[PDB]
C-alpha cells in the first residue's frame, strides 16, 4: 500500500545499512535466511520488504558502492541469504575520497545500473512514498554518487520523497583531510534535489556512548545501531499502527519551512545503560526532557547558540496523549531553549505502540517507552561556518584541487559550491532574525 | 580485484621485495612451495591482490625481479622461497651497471626495459583491476637507480591512468655505502618526481638507531631492516588484502597525500617495535601506539620531524583496535603538536583501520607522514652534488655512457626548484 | 656467469699467480690435480675456472714471460696439472730489465699469441668483466710487455674493465738499477689504457710482517701470500654471494675520480700472528682502525702528508652493517684521517659472508673477520715525485739510455714519459687543492 | 734454451777454464767419464745451458780450447778431466806467440782463426736459442791477448746481438811475469774496449792476498786461484743454471752494469771465504757475508773502492736467504759508504738470489762492482806503457811481425780517452 526505497552509498552507507536491516529483520522477526518462522505484523512487513511467493523475503534495499571489500563482506556475513543477489552492486575501484572521481569518472560506468535496478525495484510498488539514501559527506563514493544519484532519481521520479541520512564532518577529528572538499560539493548538489537529509556526527555520537550508556572505547557498530535505531524510529508510524500516524511528505511538510533550510538534527532518548536503567523511572517527561538537553544531540551543535524552527517528536511504546501534550507545553514554555517568534507552533507530535526492540548484545536498556527527536534549527550555521573556513583555507592556496581537475572538473565549480554556501548561511542568519513587527 | 604489480630493481630491491613476500606469504598461510597451508578464509578472499591462482592450487606472486647482475637474483632462486616465483619473471642483463645512474638508465637500460616491459604487459593483462604499481629500489645505486627511472618513465607513459607507488632507500649525514650516491640519488629524484604518485624515503642509519634504541638488537643485520621495511609494506597495503572497519585504498592514500604534484615523498614509521624484555612491562594500547608512531625517534628517516612543520599524516591501523580512542588520541596529537601541523590544512590526518593484525600481535599501526622536514634531506643531497659537481669530480664515467652535462645541471635546477617549493609553504602563513 | 681473466707478466706477476692461484684452489677446494674432491660454492668457483666435462677444472689464467724459467717452476710445481699447458707462453730470451726490450723487440714476437690466447678464454667467457693483470714495474718483462699488452687490450677489449696488480718500486730498497726507467716509461704507456692500478710495495710488506706478524725472516712467499689475501678479498664479492656485492665496474667508479687518478694503495686487516691473536678481540672497529693507520699500508707513503679522495672497505666474515657503519663514522669524524672536502662521501662499503681461508703452514691468524682496504689518496704524489727526481738524476747525464737506444726506442719517449708524470704530480696537487668559493 | 760458448784461450785460460770446468761438473753431479751420477734433478734441467746430450747420456761441455802452443792443451787432455771435452774443439798452432801481441794477433791468429771459428760456428748452431759468449785469457799474454782480441772481433762481426763475456786476468802492481806486459795489456783492452760487453779484471797479487789473509793459505798454487776464479764464474753465471727468487741473467747484469758502452770493466769479489778453523768461530749470516764482500780488502782486483766511487754493484746470492735481510743489509751498506757511491746513481745496487747453494755450504754471494778505483790500474798500465814507448824498448819485435808504431800510439790515446771518461763521471755533481 505504501512503500519506500532504501539505498546505501559507500562504507558509511552499506555498514548503517547492515545494522539498520539486522534491527528491521530483529522487529519484524524474519530470520537472517529471509523466512518468517511465525498479526499486525504482517502490514507493518509489507512496507520496507517485497515478498515471494515461497515466503522469503526480500529487502527493498539497493546496495552501492565503486570499491568490493565492503559489499563482499555483505554478502559473506550473515545476511547474505536476505538481500537479492543483483542488488549488491559493486564498482571496481574505489573513489579515494575524491568527489570528482566518483560524482564523474568513475561513477558515469555504474549509475546506469543503479537506475535501471532503482526502477525495476520501483515498479513493484504500489504507492511509493519515496527514496532513503544512507551515505557520509566525507566519502568520495558517497559524495560524488550521492551527489549523481539525487540529480538523476530527482530528474526521473521529481514529486516523491527523497530523504537522506548524512554523516556530517566532525567539529574537530576528521578521518580524511579532503573532506571540506568532498563535504561542500555535494551539499551544493544536494541543496536543490533533496527534500529533508536528517545529519549524523561521529563524535556527537562517541561522547554520547560515554557520557550516557557509561561504555569507555565504542565502535562503529555501536554507532550503526543508534543510527538504525533512529531510521526504526522515523519509519516505524509507516510500518506500525499508532495513535497518531506521520508520513514522509508530512515530514517535509512540518521540518522543511524554506526549500534550501531541510537539514534537522537526529536524536533518540532514552539512551541509557542497562545498569542504570534499573534507577531511573523513564517517564515520558523525562524523555522529553533528555532530548532537548545539548548533550544528547547527535550533531555537535549547541541549540542554545541558535534557535528552533521545526521540531518532530516521535514517541513510541506506552505513551498517551496527554502526557505528551503536557511536556511538550513545558518545554515550549521553558526559556533555556529559544524558537523563532515567526514559528508559534514549532512541535509536530506523532505516536505509536509498538515499543523498540533491543538488538542481541546490545548496550541500549530495554525500555517501554521511547522518542526521536529531529530539530530543524539554526545550531548547524555554526557548523556550515567552521565547514566554510576550512575549504577557504584550503582552497586558497589550491590544496588538493589538482586531484579534482584530473577527474575533470573546473576551479569554478569549486567556486560555485562555496558561493552555494555562502548564500546557505546568509540565508539561515536572515531566517535565524527576529521579525519587524 | 584490485590487483597490484610488484617490481624489484637493485640488490636493495631484490632483497626487499624479498624478504617482503616472506612476510605477505607467511600472514597469507602460503607455504614457499606456493601451496596454501592457512587457516582464514579472508586470506583466500583477497589473494588475487598480489598473486595468480596456478593450476593445482598453487599461488604465484606478482612479482618482476629485475637486476643487471646475477647475484642477489639467484641467491633469492636459491633461497626458500625461490621456488615460489614464476621462472620466466627472473629477468635480468649480463653486466652490472656498476654505481652508475647512465649505465642503469642508457646503456644497459635500452637492452633489458624491452623484456622487462613485455613481462610488465603479460602480468597487467593477467589483472583483471589494475590498481597501482610497487617498485623497490636504492637511489644511491646505479643499477637501482637507472633501472627504477627508465622503467618508471615507460610505466608511465603506457599506463598514465593508474597509481605508481615506489619504496625508495636514501642516503643519511653520517653514511655512504659508495662514493658516487650524490650523483645517482640527484638524477634519480629528478627523474621520479614528475612520474611517480607516492615515494616513501627509508633510511638506513634511522633503521640501524632504531634497532638500537627500541628493539636493543646487537647484531641487526640487513634481515632485521628489510623486516621493518616489509612491515610498512604489509601495514599499507593491508586494506585491500583484509576486511577493514574503516577502508584506505592506496589510491585514497595518495588523493590524501599529495596536496601538490611534486611533493609525494614520505616518511614511513611503524609501531609497535619493543625488544623482548619490554613487552612484559609496557601494555600495547592505542595512546602507546600514537605517542610512539609520533615520537620523532622513532622515524625511519634521520630527518627530525620537529625542524619542518607537517603537511598530511596517514596512521593505517591494525588489529581490533576502537575507532574513537583513535580519533581521541589524534585529536591529543593535534593540540599537542599544533606548532608542528601547517594552518593551511585544517585537519591533517587520514585514518584506517583493518581487523586482522600481523605475527599474531594484538595490535598494530603504520605510519605515513609528508613532514616539510625532507627540504633539509633533498638540501643536504642537492649540497653533496654541488660540491662534488664543482669539481665535476666523477663527471666522465657518467659522459662516457652518453649522457651530457646539462642533464646534471637540469637535475640540480630542479632539485633547487623542489627545495624551493618545500621551504615557501614553511614560509607561508 | 661472470668472468675475469687473470694475465700474469714477468717473474713477479707470475709468482703471485702461484700464491694466489693456491689461495683460490684451497678456498673452492679444488685440489691440485684440478679435480674437485666434494652447494654456494659452485657459481663462486665458476668465476675464475672454466669447466671441462670431464671433471676437471682449468684456471682462467694466462702466465707470460720471456724467459722460460720461472713458468717451468710453474710446470714442474704441484699445479702443473691444474694449468693449460698452452696457456703457460714462454718466450725464448729475457727482456734484460729493458722496457725497450720487452716492449719492441721480444714483445713483437709474442704478443700475437699472448693476444690469441686471450681472445679464446674471452671467446669461451660468457659473461666477461675484465683483465685482471699482474706484473712489477722495476722489471723489463714485466713493465715493456705489461705496456704493449695494455695497448693491445685497450684497442681490443677496451669496453671492459682492466685492472693492474702493479708493484711500486719501493722508496729505499731496490733490486735494480734502470728501475726508474722502466718504472716512468710503463706509467706513461699505462696511464692512459688502465682503468685502475692498486699499489704493492715490498719495503712496506716487509716492515708490516716485522711489526705485525713477528716474522724476522720474511720471503716472498710471505709477500705473494699477502698479496693474494688481498686480491682474494677484491674478487670475493664476485665469486661468493654477500650482502654488499662490489664488482669491478663499481671499484673503478667509486674509486676512480679522474681518468689520470686511478692508483689506490692496498691494504689488508687484520695482520697478525697467531701467537698474538689470542689476546685481542679483532671486532670490526679494531679492524677498521687499524686499516687507516700509515704503518699498515702496503705502501711506504704517509697518508697524513696527503688527502684521501676515495677508500673502498671490503668486509669478509662475521660482519654486521651496523659494526661497519659505526666504524665509517668514527673514521670519518677523526681529524688526523683527512679527507678532500669536494668529496663530502668517501667510503665505498662492500661486505660478503665468507671468511677469509688460512693457507696450510701460513703465517696468519685464523679470523672470523677481515677487512681490505683500497684508497685512492694524495700521499702517492710524493712517491712519484721521488721517481721523476731519479729519473732526472739518471737521465741529466744518459746514464743508461744507450741501452734503450739500441733495442728501438729513441729519447723523445724518454722526454715525454718525463713530461706525462709531471703532468700527473701537477694534477695530483692541482685536486689536492682545498675548494674556494 | 738460453745456451753459453765459452772459449779459452792462453796458459792461463786454459787452466781456468780447466778448473771452471770441474767446478761446473762437481756440482751438476757429471763423472769426469760425462755420465751423470747426480742426484738432484734441477741439475739436469738446465745442463743444456753448458752442454750437449750426446748419445748414452754422456755430457759434453759447449766449450773451445785455443792455445798457439799444445803444452797446456796435452796437459788438460791428460788430467782427469780430459775425456769430458769433445777431442774436436782442441784447436792448436805448432808454434807459440811467446808473449808477443802481434805474434798472437797477425801471425798465427791469421791461421788459426779461421778453423777455430768454423768450430765456435759448429757450436753456435747447435744453440736452441744462443745467449751471450765467455773467454778467459790473460791481458799479460802474448798468445791469450792476440787471440782473444782476435776472435772477440770476429765474433763480434758474426754475432753483433749477442752479450759477450771476458774474464782477463789483468797485470799486476809488484808482480809481472813478462816484462812487455804493459805493451800487450794495453793493446788487448784497445781491442776489447770496442768490442766486449763485460769484462771482469782479476789480479793474481789480490788473490795471494785474499789467500794469505782470510784462507791462511801457506802455499797458494794456481790451482786455489783458479778455485776461487771458477767460484767466481759459477756465481755470476748461476741463475739460468737453478732455480731463484730473482732470476738475474747475463743480459740483465750487462744492462744493469754498464751505464756508458765503455764502463764495462768491473772488479769481482765472493764470499764467504774463512779459514778451516774460523768457520767454527764465526756464524755465518747474511749480514756478514754482505760486510765481507763490500770489505775492500775482499776484493779480487788490487784497486782499494776506497780510493774511487762505485757507479753501479750487483750481488747474485746462492742459497736460502730472507731477502728483507739481504734488502736491509744493501741500504745499510748504501748509508755507511754514501760518500763512494756515485750521486747521479740514485740507486746501484743489483740483487739476485739463487736457491741453490755451492760445494755444499749453506749460503754464498758473489759480487761484482763497476767502480771508478779501476783508473788506477789503467793510469799504471798506462803510465808503464809510456814509460817503455819512450824508449820504445820492444818495438822491433812487434814491428817484426807486422804492425806499425802508428797502433801503438792510437792504443795510448784510447786509454787516455777511457781514463778520461772514469774520471769525469768521479769529477761530475
Ligand atoms: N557511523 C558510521 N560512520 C561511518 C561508517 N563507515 C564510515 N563512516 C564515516 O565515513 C567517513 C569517511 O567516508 P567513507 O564513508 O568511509 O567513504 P566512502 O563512503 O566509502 O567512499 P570512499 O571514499 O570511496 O571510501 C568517516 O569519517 C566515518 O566517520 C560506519 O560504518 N558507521
Ligand atoms: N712481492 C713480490 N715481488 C716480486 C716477486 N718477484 C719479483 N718481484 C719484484 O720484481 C722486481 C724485479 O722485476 P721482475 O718482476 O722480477 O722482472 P720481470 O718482470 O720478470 O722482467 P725481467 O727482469 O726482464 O725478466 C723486484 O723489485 C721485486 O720487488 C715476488 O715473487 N713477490
Ligand atoms: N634496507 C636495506 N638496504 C640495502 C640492502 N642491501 C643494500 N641496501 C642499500 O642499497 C645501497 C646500495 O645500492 P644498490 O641498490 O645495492 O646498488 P645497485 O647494485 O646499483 O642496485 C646501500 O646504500 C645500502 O644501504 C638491504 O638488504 N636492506
Ligand atoms: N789465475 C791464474 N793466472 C795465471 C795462471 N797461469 C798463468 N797465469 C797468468 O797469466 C800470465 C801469463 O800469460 P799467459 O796467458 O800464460 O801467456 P800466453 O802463453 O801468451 O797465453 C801471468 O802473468 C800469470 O799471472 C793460472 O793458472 N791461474
Ligand atoms: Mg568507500
Ligand atoms: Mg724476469
Amino acid at each position: 500500500m505504501r512503500e519506500c526505497i532504501s539505498i546505501h552509498v559507500g562504507q558509511a552507507g552499506v555498514q548503517i545499512g547492515n545494522a539498520c536491516w539486522e534491527l528491521y529483520c530483529l522487529e519484524h522477526g524474519i530470520q537472517p535466511d529471509g523466512q518468517m518462522p511465525s498479526g499486525g505484523g504482517d502490514d507493518s512487513f509489507n512496507t520496507f520488504f517485497s515478498e515471494t511467493g515461497a515466503g522469503k523475503h526480500v529487502p527493498r534495499a539497493v546496495f552501492v558502492d565503486l570499491e568490493p571489500t565492503v559489499i563482499d563482506e555483505v554478502r559473506t556475513g550473515t545476511y547474505r541469504q536476505l538481500f537479492h543477489p543483483e542488488q549488491l552492486i559493486t564498482g571496481k575501484e574505489d573513489a579515494a575520497n575524491n568527489y570528482a572521481r566518483g560524482h564523474y569518472t568513475i561513477g558515469k560506468e555504474i549509475i546506469d545500473l543503479v537506475l535501471d535496478r532503482i526502477r525495476k525495484l520501483a515498479d513493484q510498488c504500489t504507492g511509493l512514498q519515496g527514496f532513503l539514501v544512507f551515505h557520509s559527506f566525507g566519502g568520495g563514493t558517497g559524495s560524488g554518487f550521492t551527489s549523481l544519484l539525487m540529480e538523476r532519481l530527482s530528474v526521473d521520479y521529481g514529486k516523491k520523497s527523497k530523504l537522506e541520512f548524512s554523516i556530517y564532518p566532525a567539529p574537530q577529528v576528521s578521518t580524511a583531510v579532503v573532506e571540506p572538499y568532498n563535504s561542500i560539493l555535494t551539499t551544493h548538489t544536494t541543496l536543490e534535489h533533496s527534500d529533508c537529509a536528517f545529519m549524523v556526527d561521529n563524535e556527537a555520537i562517541y561522547d554520547i556512548c560515554r557520557r550516557n550508556l557509561d561504555i569507555e572505547r565504542p565502535t562503529y557498530t555501536n554507532l550503526n545501531r543508534l543510527i538504525s535505531q533512529i531510521v526504526s524510529s522515523i519509519t516505524a508510524s509507516l510500518r506500525f499502527d499508532g495513535a497518531l500516524n506521520v508520513d514522509l511528505t508530512e515530514f517535509q511538510t512540518n521540518l522543511v519551512p524554506y526549500p534550501r533550510i531541510h537539514f534537522p538534527l537526529a536524536t533518540y532518548a532514552p539512551v541509557i545503560s542497562a545498569e542504570k536503567a534499573y534507577h531511573e523511572q523513564l517517564s515520558v517527561a523525562e524523555i522529553t526532557n533528555a532530548c532537548f538537553e545539548p548533550a544528547n544531540q547527535m550533531v555537535k551543535c549547541d541549540p542554545r547558540h541558535g534557535k528552533y524552527m521545526a521540531c518532530c517528536l516521535l514517541y513510541r511504546g506506552d505513551v498517551v496523549p496527554k502526557d505528551v501534550n503536557a511536556a511538550i507545553a513545558t518545554i515550549k514554555t521553558k526559556r533555556s531553549i529559544q524558537f523563532v517568534d515567526w514559528c508559534p507552533t514549532g512541535f509536530k507530535v506523532g505516536i505509536n505502540y509498538q515499543p523498540p526492540t533491543v538488538v542481541p548484545g546490545g548496550d541500549l536498556a530495554k525500555v517501554q517507552r521511547a522518542v526521536c527527536m529531529l530539530s530543524n534549527t539554526t545550531a548547524i550555521a555554526e557548523a556550515w561556518a567552521r565547514l566554510d573556513h576550512k575549504f577557504d583555507l584550503m582552497y586558497a592556496k589550491r590544496a588538493f584541487v589538482h586531484w579534482y581537475v584530473g577527474e575533470g572538473m573546473e576551479e569554478g565549480e569549486f567556486s560555485e559550491a562555496r558561493e552555494d554556501m555562502a548564500a546557505l548561511e546568509k540565508d539561515y542568519e536572515e531566517v535565524g532574525v527576529d521579525s519587524v513587527e | 580485484m584490485r590487483e597490484i604489480v610488484h617490481i624489484q630493481a637493485g640488490q636493495c630491491g631484490n632483497q626487499i621485495g624479498a624478504k617482503f613476500w616472506e612476510v605477505i606469504s607467511d600472514e597469507h598461510g602460503i607455504d614457499p612451495t606456493g601451496t596454501y597451508h592457512g587457516d582464514s578464509d579472508l586470506q583466500l578472499d583477497r589473494i588475487s591482490v598480489y598473486y595468480n591462482e596456478a593450476t593445482g592450487g598453487k599461488y604465484v606472486p606478482r612479482a618482476i625481479l629485475v637486476d643487471l647482475e646475477p647475484g642477489t637474483m639467484d641467491s633469492v632462486r636459491s633461497g626458500p622461497f625461490g621456488q615460489i616465483f614464476r621462472p620466466d619473471n627472473f629477468v635480468f642483463g649480463q653486466s652490472g651497471a656498476g654505481n652508475n645512474w647512465a649505465k642503469g638508465h642508457y646503456t644497459e637500460g635500452a637492452e633489458l626495459v624491452d623484456s622487462v616491459l613485455d613481462v610488465v604487459r603479460k602480468e597487467a593483462e593477467s589483472c583483471d583491476c589494475l590498481q597501482g604499481f610497487q617498485l623497490t629500489h636504492s637511489l644511491g645505486g646505479g643499477t637501482g637507480s637507472g633501472m627504477g627511472t627508465l622503467l618508471i618513465s615507460k610505466i608511465r607513459e603506457e599506463y598514465p591512468d593508474r597509481i605508481m607507488n615506489t619504496f625508495s632507500v636514501v642516503p643519511s649525514p653520517k653514511v655512504s655505502d659508495t662514493v658516487v650516491e650524490p650523483y645517482n640519488a640527484t638524477l634519480s629524484v629528478h627523474q621520479l618526481v614528475e612520474n611517480t604518485d607516492e615515494t616513501y624515503c627509508i633510511d638506513n642509519e634511522a633503521l640501524y638507531d632504531i634497532c638500537f634504541r627500541t628493539l636493543k638488537l646487537t647484531t641487526p643485520t640487513y634481515g632485521d631492516l628489510n623486516h621493518l621495511v616489509s612491515a610498512t609494506m604489509s601495514g599499507v597495503t593491508t586494506c585491500l588484502r583484509f576486511p577493514g572497519q574503516l577502508n584506505a585504498d592506496l589510491r585514497k592514500l595518495a588523493v590524501n597525500m599529495v596536496p601538490f604534484p611534486r611533493l609525494h615523498f614520505f616518511m614511513p614509521g611503524f609501531a609497535p617495535l619493543t625488544s623482548r624484555g619490554s613487552q612484559q612491562y609496557r601494555a600495547l594500547t592505542v595512546p602507546e601506539l600514537t605517542q610512539q608512531v609520533f615520537d620523532a625517534k622513532n622515524m625511519m628517516a634521520a630527518c627530525d620531524p620537529r625542524h619542518g612543520r607537517y603537511l598530511t599524516v596517514a596512521a593505517v591501523f591494525r588489529g581490533r583496535m576502537s575507532m574513537k580512542e583513535v580519533d581521541e588520541q589524534m585529536l591529543n596529537v593535534q593540540n599537542k603538536n599544533s606548532s608542528y601541523f601547517v594552518e593551511w590544512i585544517p585537519n591533517n590526518v587520514k585514518t584506517a583501520v583493518c581487523d586482522i593484525p600481523p605475527r599474531g600481535l594484538k595490535m598494530a599501526v603504520t605510519f605515513i607522514g609528508n613532514s616539510t622536514a625532507i627540504q633539509e634531506l633533498f638540501k643536504r643531497i642537492s649540497e653533496q652534488f654541488t660540491a662534488m659537481f664543482r669539481r665535476k669530480a666523477f663527471l666522465h664515467w657518467y659522459t662516457g655512457e652518453g649522457m651530457d652535462e646539462m642533464e646534471f645541471t637540469e637535475a640540480e635546477s630542479n632539485m633547487n626548484d623542489l627545495v624551493s617549493e618545500y621551504q615557501q609553504y614553511q614560509d607561508a602563513t
